[PDB]
């Protein structure tokens, strides 16, 4: 890590996490525009946060065009700065600015294809992301979209062991987490990408629950209440309740009406109840939905 | 099923194989260390075994910690009075990386009998982070073992626990085990465990996965076999005590085989 804050010029604040603030900055020698994420250690009592230890350690290994690039780590006694490539916007902001036109299909398809490439690279390097949501997907002016915010991510072993429960922002959380399953795996990240796919088409969240049980109920009312046939094991899951209302599965044509047959096929395989049957990012890249895919620039400034 | 990541297990194994050579310590760092010995390191690792069992830490955490310690001591000369501080900061970092619920720093200060202050532990945390350049996602013996376990036909919990036990024994003794990669110690341990419990051998299927044969594993095997035989006499005993527990099927109580016929 060759950096030192003196070569950076702050430009504006661009956001904030539990971690602290993010600034856009400029490298005064090379010209490069970067995102600086500050982590406070003076205001830390437990030393370096585990969140930052995972983010830095895991992002150092993940060099891929659809994963935000950590360029550097400036590691004073007072402060820790993570230096990232700058990306101009997140997908949630872009969807809100695509309000009354929608995102054109070529762009949805390009974005979903890139996201799967990024996610497959993660999974191939034993990394679960565990917070895929539009706010955490960053877009540039050139048409790229990239996975970001790896503070909730985790290096897994094969087979997986029990990890932190109730990971993933609720609207994007997979049924197997909601039902308190002892184990979850790469399939939870696909579930989130499925929700994001649908959300790119409609511009609204697919399952906007207000509680764990409400989230489940919203899922069940769309995909049908799962039984042992669709999902062997489900009725034995720790937070499965036999009194769960038993909603019929609705035709996917009605879940996202504007989606074509290939789109529906792919979406359905991302949102399969059974984590073992849910499509992998690797296999999804071959889905016919992507036959005509291009990488066009975003249509908005 | 997806918990065994069928679509990524090979990519992952290949990647761990690349990463174990990068995260590998210097085989001969103890000679270049003036005030510390293999024997002092053995005492530290044995202690970290006890710390892990007291706080009910994952075994993966223990393995990571040893990885951090050995890499740190590969470039940083340390006085015997500070060896434990390194170890404590290593165990803290491993716990934050790997545990759902890491012990608090105060608990790490507590287990050192207030030999070190909180400020010392935190400062060392930063130093280890600087020395390792945050490269904490290191492959461990265990990450290879759990994959090897998927090749058992059928699965034997005594085989698995005994393999884990043997792999843990290897952490204690930098000589000879610094000279073997995690993937190879794991293979030796898996074969020795399997042979001891079921009489069977390193399977064809793991020859396909790893490229390792009993021929390429023989040197490590001969060492691990001696370590297993001598384990009741070793000065350090925390691992044997730990693997008497039923959690681990009491495998430390199994008798080692007298010969390998290998
Ligand atoms: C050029 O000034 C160097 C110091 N610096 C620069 C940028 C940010 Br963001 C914080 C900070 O402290
Ligand atoms: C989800 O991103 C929030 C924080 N962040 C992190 C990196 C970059 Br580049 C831009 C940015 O905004
Ligand atoms: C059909 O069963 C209702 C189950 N339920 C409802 C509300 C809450 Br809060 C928890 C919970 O489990
Ligand atoms: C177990 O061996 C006893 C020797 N010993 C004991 C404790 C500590 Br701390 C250092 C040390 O060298």
């Amino acid at each position: 890590g060759p950096g030192s804050m003196e070569n950076f010029q702050k430009v504006e604040k661009i956001g904030e996490g539990t971690y602290g603030v993010v600034y856009k900055a400029r490298n005064k020698l090379t010209g490069e525009v970067v995102a600086l994420k500050k982590i406070r250690l003076d205001t830390e009592t437990e030393g370096v946060p585990s969140t930052a230890i995972r983010e830095i350690s895991l992002l150092k290994e993940l060099n891929h065009p659809n994963i935000v690039k950590l360029l550097d780590v400036i590691h004073t006694e007072n402060k820790l700065y993570l230096v990232f490539e700058f990306l101009h916007q997140d997908l949630k902001k872009f969807m809100d600015a695509s309000a009354l036109t929608g995102i054109p299909l070529p762009l949805i398809k390009s974005y979903l294809f890139q996201l799967l490439q990024g996610l497959a690279f993660c999974h191939s390097h034993r990394v679960l992301h565990r917070d895929l949501k539009p706010q955490n997907l960053l877009i540039n002016t050139e048409g790229a979209i990239k996975l970001a915010d790896f503070g909730l991510a985790r290096a897994f072993g094969v087979p997986v062991r029990t990890y932190t429960h109730e990971v993933v922002t609720l609207w994007y959380r997979a049924p197997e987490i909601l039902l308190g399953c002892k184990y979850y795996s790469t399939a939870v990240d696909i579930w989130s990408l499925g929700c994001i796919f649908a959300e790119m088409v409609t511009r609204r969240a697919l399952f906007p629950g207000d509680s764990e049980i409400d989230q489940l109920f919203r899922i069940f009312r769309t995909l049908g209440t799962p039984d042992e046939v669709v999902w062997p094991g489900v009725t034995s899951m720790p937070d499965y309740k036999p009194s769960f209302p038993k909603w019929a599965r609705q035709d996917f044509s009605k879940v996202v009406p504007p989606l074509d047959e290939d789109g529906r096929s792919l979406l359905s395989q991302m949102l399969h109840y059974d984590p073992n049957k849910r499509i992998s990012a690797k296999a999804a890249l071959a889905h016919p939905f992507f036959q005509d895919v291009t990488k066009p620039v975003p249509h908005l400034r | 099923g997806v918990n065994e990541v069928p679509d990524y297990h090979e990519d992952i194994h290949t990647y761990l194989r690349e990463m174990e050579v990068k995260c590998k310590p210097k085989v001969g760092y103890m000679k270049k260390q003036p005030d510390i010995t293999n024997s002092m390191r053995a005492i530290l690792v044995d202690w970290l075994v006890e710390v892990g069992e007291e706080y009910k830490l994952q075994n993966e955490t223990l393995h990571l910690a040893v990885n951090y310690i050995d890499r740190f001591l590969s470039s940083m000369s340390v006085l015997r009075g500070k060896l434990q501080l390194v170890g404590t900061a290593a165990m803290l970092l491993a716990s934050k990386f790997e545990e759902i619920y890491p012990p608090e720093v105060a608990e790490f200060v507590y287990i050192t009998d207030d030999t070190y202050t909180k400020k010392q532990v935190l400062r060392m945390e930063h130093l280890v982070l600087k020395v390792l350049a945050f490269d904490l996602a290191a492959p461990t013996i265990n990450q290879f073992l759990t994959q090897y376990f998927l090749h058992q036909q059928p699965a034997n919990c005594k085989v698995e626990s005994l393999a884990m036990f043997l792999g843990e024994l290897s952490l204690i003794d930098a000589d000879p085990y610094l000279k073997y990669l995690p993937s190879v110690i794991a293979a030796a341990a898996f074969h020795l465990a399997l042979y001891t419990v079921t009489g069977q051998s390193w399977p064809e299927s793991l020859v396909q996965k790893t490229g390792y044969t009993l021929e390429t594993l023989k040197p490590c095997l001969l060492d691990l076999h001696q370590t297993y035989l001598r384990a009741p006499q070793h000065a350090q005993q925390s691992i044997r005590e730990k693997y008497k527990n039923s959690k681990y099927h009491g495998v430390s109580l199994l008798n080692p085989p007298e010969t390998l016929n290998v």
